[PDB]
């Protein structure tokens, strides 16, 4: 009921280092239909959010 | 953080250089000269009048 | 934290002369996400901003 519907997701990148802390930033683009709060995850072992 | 550069010796002239550290935003410096003296060394040898 | 994220940059031109002062003008186009103040530079020795 309070689950928003999100489609046509497109991710880019702007900056990175290796290094030892949170030194990679990315933006997200998506068309919404309802406000709320969703949850995020990256499904591989090479980079943790 | 330390840096090196060269600037041209001519009065009233803009010049600019960077640092690009890591992680942080870039930073741009400008350097501009306004006066330039010059001075030799002397020792007297005689006079006349 | 107050570093804005700027992407899809596209530069055009409208007017130039040679000449002896600031006689070249250009516009910039970019999609923003947060207000602030960024820094500019041209990385070659043929034209100074």
């Amino acid at each position: 009921t309070d689950a928003p519907i999100i489609s046509e997701l497109l991710c880019t990148v702007s900056t990175c280092t290796h290094s030892s802390d949170f030194g990679g930033v990315a933006v997200l683009s998506y068309k919404v239909e309802k406000a709320g709060r969703c949850d995020v995850h990256s499904h591989s072992n090479v980079a943790v959010l | 953080y330390e840096h090196t550069a060269v600037i041209p010796n001519q009065v009233g002239f803009p010049y600019k250089a960077h640092v690009a550290r890591e992680g942080y935003s870039p930073l741009t410096l400008q350097m501009q000269v306004v006066e330039t003296s010059l001075e030799p060394t002397l020792n007297l040898e005689y006079i006349t009048c």
